[PDB]
């Protein structure tokens, strides 16, 4: 209900997948929400993150041009299309809300997690 | 170290129910150590439902930042605001007692409290 909660994930080749999450039931809008990811090795960072009413949309660096994230008007659901997939993709990915940016400290509103294993 | 939230508690946290008040909390709450703040919150409310701000409205702090919650019902709280003759290491505050929602950032998971930005 008021949870984050995401889906899609799993296998997937160098190559495509949808990520989506919603708090439906969290009953204003969340303004900044994203995706983070702990991928093996590594702290989780900020993959990217949208603001709700124009403030400004942001990707890691190490995505750039490769993942697009987009959010439904005034729900609070955010998507993460995830193209031109490398191994170094693979990750345990992670929707947020309510936070700031790619700031992984300032969120504390999170999904349940979403592995993500891309194959050579 | 003081943690950030700790900070938090000690310089915004007083359970109790409610001119002199911020005067005197000012200089024992060691809030005045390096400079005079200018302004300065204590809320008097139960540490748990201070919590639980940060899960109630998500709003932008005054700086733009978007991790900032505001309590869905207004609080009992102090205002105490630099007045008169004010100047460190001498400082001195005027006192106002009101219900206001109180806005504050929030970090970490557990999702606490770290700064407390406006009464509104």
């Amino acid at each position: 209900q008021v949870q984050l909660v995401e889906s899609g994930g799993g296998l997937v080749q160098a190559g495509s997948l949808r990520l989506s999450c919603a708090a439906s039931g969290y009953p204003h809008p969340y303004l900044h929400m994203g995706w983070f990811r702990q991928a093996p090795g590594k702290e989780r960072e900020g993959v990217a993150a949208m603001d709700s009413g124009g403030g400004g949309t942001l990707y890691a660096d190490s995505v750039k041009g490769r993942f697009t994230i987009s959010r439904d008007k005034g729900k609070n659901t955010v998507y993460l299309q995830m193209d031109s997939l490398k191994p170094e993709d693979t990750a345990t990915y992670y929707c947020a809300a309510g936070g700031y940016q790619l700031r992984d400290r300032t969120y504390g509103h999170w999904g349940q997690g979403t592995q993500v294993t891309v194959s050579s | 170290k003081e943690t950030a939230a700790a900070k938090f508690e000690r310089q915004h946290m007083d359970s109790s129910t409610s001119s002199n008040y911020c005067n005197q909390m000012m200089k024992s709450r060691n809030l005045t150590k390096d400079r005079c703040k200018p302004v300065n919150t204590f809320v008097h409310e139960s540490l748990a439902d201070v919590q639980a701000v940060c899960s109630q409205k998500n709003v932008a702090c005054k700086n733009g930042q978007t991790n900032c919650y505001q309590s869905y019902s207004t609080m009992s709280i102090t205002d105490c605001r630099e007045t008169g003759s004010s100047k460190y290491p001498n400082c001195a505050y005027k006192t106002t007692q009101a219900n206001k929602h109180i806005i504050v950032a929030c970090e970490g998971n557990p999702y606490v409290p770290v700064h407390f930005d406006a009464s509104v």
